[PDB]
């Protein structure tokens, strides 16, 4: 009787969440036709008699992976009025995102939100995956969740951003998309995950021993992770969370709510016959830097608040005993006012492998979400390439033409001047 | 004729609960189908304890169960055993707490309250003369703590002179299992000296060294915990269901342990515990009883309980036993030990002994005892509670529901209060 | 026992007309060549309210086609279920209207209006007991407004205790199909305020923007619209042909629908609706239905319903249904929309359920709303009449036939007292 309602906005969005929900639709048996062969209410709605619909939106104002989405092999499962298309792309113009093509799109997607929040009772909170360096992808984020939070109120709201890599680079216009989209979102969402591209890069190359990741791996590895927050809600568990827990968990003051993601284990097949895997080395392997998702240094900074769900057969014993040997090392330093900063989770069902994909049937898994502190030095490395491209009013026609003033940059570097120096003294 | 209805409230008190209707309705003989199936007429005599006879001999028990995520009740009603509770009884939420004390108490607390004293209210007027109330939460968590603190301040409003007990898993010292446990543990304390009468506090690393280091198990599941309370808690009250030759009910415990109103917080502990691999080694005397039972290691509490003195001490005895030897041996241990006992109290002993056993064992004994060495986990609630105040950590999810600062500091100075009390008499 | 003829008179009358006794036929279980090959016994004991018996176990339908322009009875003659007719009622003149009020109404109608009136006389001594008639034509050109105007203040001056039913079309706002239309047209609604009892009105464009937007189809053509009104006929006239839970014929609804008696003019609106494509994902509800009802994008007019206020709501149900149900969601869209709705007519809705529903639905349901805001489009059709009635354009043709102005001013008076008497409770 518990649900959540799960949102796309972009290219990234769109394609993560193709993944996201093939490994749905593979975890509860049900084929991609949308008929089976009495909790995947918590996900899905009813239709009728032999059919179910998922609970989802995919925006996006270019046409084209919405052609590719219908034209797909997922083209019977979705109800066709929740493929939302616009008419021209932003062009990875923020601008264009926010204000001038986007809005005329807003209201059929509120009337979706609107009609797809009278079929349920209880609901819990949004999902919406959407990605920094885009321009449609983090403008309509913006949009529409300053319009959430203005409609519904006090309800939870997640998200998954893909962090902008310091070294490598795809757009040139990345550092002023994610200032300004910091700038906008940081009052109204309550807790958003960073995952990078660089990083799930290394633990590509370096521990599934692969040496050519095509996108579609980085996507099974994000929706693995996704699977693994929300399996604590499809099914039950000795020590369960929900939802409306991590708030209370990660969440210390109301501006910084930005953690890291990681999961264990990252193996192949070949690899995982010659090691049984006990709680201790995997719980120790969460804390290898090399395995986090995000390219940051962990010995830079310390660690504020630390939550944990486990999946697959583990006795609770040996994790207290785990994360006891966890807390007595000297490397692993922890915030002097913070003393128990440990939330633990548990759930009896094993994971799946997608077919075709890179995993091995492994009996166990790892979740470990992280709000640490050194992060906010590569926010440092972030600001400092805003300063190169403000330095000589780089690039600002484009943008203002389309109706900004000048004085928002001025403001959104006043405000991340203050997000890290709030930051830093709560550090020291 | 001495009634005693059950309510449960949060996710842990709901699974102690489970396992604590499995071993009584396993012990009275009857059936989960709902009829009767025991060997004697002596259960059928005292029946009237717990259950209820219901139109065709089929029997109900009397339990309230209370929660506000629905899964839980899911779990233990789609269970074995589920069968038997009347579905009147479920009254539960669809939001939730999680973990914000506020929520638990102030919001959500009156949306289910009327409700839950509605059908409380039935269920003691269908009742003759009720002797005890008893609630099972969690000091953790928020539903458990907020909804079990507003419940218990309702009750004791309602009926003033019935007795309440009260058991709470109490937090750790090595490693939490929630992130804002000390203000949920700090409030919770707060009300708890304030309307209850007997209460208990039990830790989960003295239960994980009890199976570790005497019992030898590999693999600890949380059922098995709580079977382990399920049997301190039978063994207490099995004296009002069966004939003894020193009969002990909740009044005569109540009266017996504390000696000031305001410090009732017990440690208790169960005798024996075999394992398999060395039960040949061993014979089964009232010496080994009473030997397991003063011991070190095998408190239910993660305080040294030699770290101080005794204030009061219970004991309850099940099996055909012999009375000269319970008595002398008691003198015995207060004999050997003169320095870990008040003295300002002589005959610091207080005895039971009933007859019927537990299913399959001879002896068995269950052991309360009222220390002051527990002060020192008050201490690692306090300061731990005191630097997260020291930075304002955590509150705007508690400041946004409609609590203030006023409550943390009369909460502080009412804990710095109960240690210094628990300090004066020692 | 209840008796109903029907008269067909203009292009557009003949053709809905023809495809109403199409979905009669075909709702009914009966064959073109009038033999029998139902399955029920539901449909032969009420078929007395639409046909006639005959020698030789051979069904009439009771009709009779009026017209002056032969192509379009050679047209329903010729094709199929055209056979049914029977071959004295195809009555017709041959000169033609020409799209001309003044012939249709002062020339050609002495010539025809004689025959049709002893033809529908002896008809109408056919039968038993007769409650009404219904007619269909336009309020746009010439034979069908002016034919049937006159034929109804003949009915009415010989019947003057029975009911009357007009399914007829009115002008479009965005395109226009005919330039001499506000003539008739007000001169029609002069007309129908005096001799009928209830008339709903259809405009064409809202259909194609039904069409269009919910059934998504390619080509939409003029038979598919045709069927929509015919749909809208048998759906009201349902409750006369079958049991139910709640029956209501034409008159209750009269007396329920009008307050007033020149406040005679509704909107209809069908349900459920969907395409091929999206047919299977949605159900099939009394909620899904009930939201698909009340939306400006249902109404088969050309007014917004947001823009005034509602007087009364008649839905008439069909299926196999839960009464508590559609009555708690009529209270549901009572209690939503508080602004929308006559303050002092409390409960403004009227609900009806039969049993037998249209065949190949699970479930169907029809809307009759009685709304004041179609004040506004007699407004956009009579201001439109001042234009043309400030330069005084095409009336010598009109004029020249027996015509005068002074009727001309008097009908805008009438049309202007009836938009002042929306205007007034507005
Ligand atoms: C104590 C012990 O190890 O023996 C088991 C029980 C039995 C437990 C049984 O309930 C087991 C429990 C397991 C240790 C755990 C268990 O699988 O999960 C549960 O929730 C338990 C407690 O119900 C389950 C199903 C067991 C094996 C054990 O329950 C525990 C560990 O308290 C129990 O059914 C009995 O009949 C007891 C009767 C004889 O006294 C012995 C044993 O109990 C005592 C008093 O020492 C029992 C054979
Ligand atoms: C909603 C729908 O598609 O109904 C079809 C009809 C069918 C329409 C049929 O008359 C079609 C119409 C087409 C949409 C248009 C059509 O080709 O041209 C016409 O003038 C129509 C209406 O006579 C033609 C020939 C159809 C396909 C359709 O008419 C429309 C589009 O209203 C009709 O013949 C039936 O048998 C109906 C039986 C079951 O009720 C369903 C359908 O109608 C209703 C009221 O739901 C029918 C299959
Ligand atoms: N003996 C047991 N203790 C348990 C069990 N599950 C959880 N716990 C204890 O719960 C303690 C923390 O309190 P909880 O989180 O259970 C109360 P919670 O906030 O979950 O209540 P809700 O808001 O109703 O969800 C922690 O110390 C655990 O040891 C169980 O199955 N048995
Ligand atoms: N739904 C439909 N509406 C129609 C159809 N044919 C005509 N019409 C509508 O009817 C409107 C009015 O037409 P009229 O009855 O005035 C034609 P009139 O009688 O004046 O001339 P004749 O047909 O020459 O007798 C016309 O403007 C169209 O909007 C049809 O097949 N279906
Ligand atoms: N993990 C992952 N990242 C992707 C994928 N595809 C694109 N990205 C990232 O998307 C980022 C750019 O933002 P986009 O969302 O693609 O741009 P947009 O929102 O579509 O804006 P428009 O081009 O105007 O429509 C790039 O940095 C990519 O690394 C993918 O399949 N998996
Ligand atoms: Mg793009």
């Amino acid at each position: 009787m518990r649900e959540c309602i799960s949102i796309h906005v972009g290219q990234a969005g769109v394609q993560i969440g193709n993944a996201c929900w093939e490994l749905y639709c593979l975890e509860h048996g049900i084929q991609p036709d949308g008929q089976m062969p009495d909790s995947f209410n918590t996900f899905f709605s009813e239709t009728g008699a032999g059919k179910h619909v998922p609970r989802a939106v995919f925006v996006d104002l270019e046409p084209t992976v919405i052609d590719e989405v219908r034209t797909g092999t997922y083209r019977q499962l979705f109800h066709p009025e929740q493929l939302i298309t616009g008419k021209e792309d932003a062009a990875n113009n923020y601008a264009r995102g926010h204000y001038t093509i986007g809005k005329e799109i807003i209201d059929l997607v509120l009337d979706r939100i609107r009609k797809l929040a009278d079929q349920c009772t209880g609901l819990q909170g949004f999902l919406v995956f959407h990605s920094f360096g885009g321009g449609t992808g983090s403008g309509f984020t913006s949009l529409l969740m300053e319009r959430l939070s203005v409609d519904y109120g006090k309800k939870s709201k997640l998200e998954f951003s893909i962090y902008p890599a310091p070294q490598v680079s795809t757009a040139v216009v990345e550092p002023y998309n994610s200032i300004l989209t910091t700038h906008t979102t940081l009052e109204h969402s309550d807790c958003a995950f960073m995952v990078d591209n660089e990083a799930i890069y290394d633990i590509c190359r370096r521990n599934l021993d692969i040496e050519r990741p095509t996108y579609t791996n980085l996507n099974r590895l994000i929706s693995q992770i996704v699977s693994s927050i929300t399996a604590s809600l499809r099914f039950d568990g000795a020590l369960n969370v929900d939802l409306t827990e991590f708030q209370t968990n990660l969440v210390p003051y109301p501006r910084i709510h930005f953690p890291l993601a990681t999961y264990a284990p990252v193996i192949s097949a070949e690899k995982a016959y010659h090691e049984q895997l006990s709680v201790a080395e995997i719980t120790n392997a969460c804390f290898e830097p090399a395995n986090q998702m995000v390219k940051c240094d962990p010995r830079h900074g310390k660690y504020m608040a630390c939550c944990l769900l486990y999946r697959g057969d583990v006795v609770p014993k040996d994790v207290n005993a785990a994360i006891a040997t966890i807390k007595t090392k000297r490397s692993i330093q922890f915030v002097d006012w913070c003393p128990t900063g440990f939330k633990v989770g548990i759930n009896y069902q094993p994971p799946t492998v997608v077919p075709g994909g890179d995993l091995a049937k492994v009996q166990r898994a790892v979740c470990m979400l992280s709000n640490t502190t050194a992060i906010a030095e590569a926010w440092a490395r972030l600001d400092h390439k805003f300063d190169l491209m403000y330095a000589k009013r780089a690039f600002v026609h484009w943008y203002v033409g389309e109706g900004m003033e000048e004085g928002e940059f001025s403001e959104a570097r006043e405000d991340m001047a203050a997000l890290e120096k709030d930051y830093e003294e709560v550090g020291v | 004729m001495r009634e005693i209805v059950h309510i449960q409230a949060g996710q842990c008190g709901n699974q102690i609960g489970a396992k604590f209707w499995e071993v009584i309705s396993d012990e009275h003989g009857i059936d989960p189908t709902g009829s009767y199936h025991g060997d004697s007429d002596l259960q059928l005599e005292r029946i009237n304890v717990y259950y209820n006879e219901a139109a065709g001999n089929k029997y109900v028990p009397r339990a309230i169960l209370v929660d506000l995520e629905p899964g839980t009740m899911d779990s233990v009603r789609s269970g074995p055993f589920g069968q038997i509770f009347r579905p009147d009884n479920f009254v539960f939420g669809q939001s939730g707490a999680g973990n914000n004390w506020a929520k638990g108490h102030y919001t959500e607390g009156a949306e289910l309250v009327d409700s839950v004293l509605d059908v409380v209210r039935k269920e003691s007027e269908s009742c003759d003369c009720l002797q005890g109330f008893q609630l099972t939460h969690s000091l953790g968590g928020g539903t458990g703590s907020g909804m079990g603190t507003l419940l218990i301040s309702k009750i004791r409003e309602e009926y003033p002179d019935r007795i309440m007990n009260t058991f709470s898993v109490v937090p750790s010292p090595k490693v939490s299992d929630t992130v804002v446990e000390p203000y949920n543990a700090t409030l919770s304390v707060h009300q708890l000296v304030e309307n209850t009468d007997e209460t208990y506090c039990i830790d989960n690393e003295a239960l994980y060294d009890i199976c570790f280091r005497t019992l030898k198990l590999t693999t600890p599941t949380y059922g098995d915990l709580n079977h382990l309370v399920s049997a301190t808690m039978s063994g207490v009250t099995t004296c009002l269901r069966f004939p003894g030759q020193l009969n002990a009910d909740l009044r005569k415990l109540a009266v017996n342990m504390v000696p000031f109103p305001r410090l009732h917080f017990f440690m208790p502990g169960f005798a024996p515990l075999t394992s398999r691999g060395s039960q040949q080694y061993r014979a089964l005397t009232v010496p080994e009883l009473t030997q397991q039972m003063f011991d070190a290691k095998n408190m239910m509490a993660a305080c040294d309980p030699r770290h101080g003195r005794y204030l009061t001490v219970a004991a309850v005895f099940r099996g055909r036993m012999s009375m000269k030897e319970v008595d002398e041996q008691m003198l015995n241990v207060q004999n050997k030990n003169s320095s870990y006992f008040v003295e300002w109290i002589p005959n610091n002993v207080k005895t039971a002994v009933c007859d019927i056993p537990p299913r399959g064992l001879k002896m068995s004994a269950t052991f309360i005892g009222n220390s002051t060495a527990i002060q020192e986990l008050f201490k690692r609630i306090s300061e731990q509670f005191t630097a997260m105040f020291r930075r304002k950590a955590f509150l705007h999810w508690y400041t946004g529901e409609g609590m203030d600062e006023m409550e943390f500091t009369e909460a502080e100075s009412n804990m710095n209060d109960l240690v210094s009390e628990y300090q004066q008499y020692q």
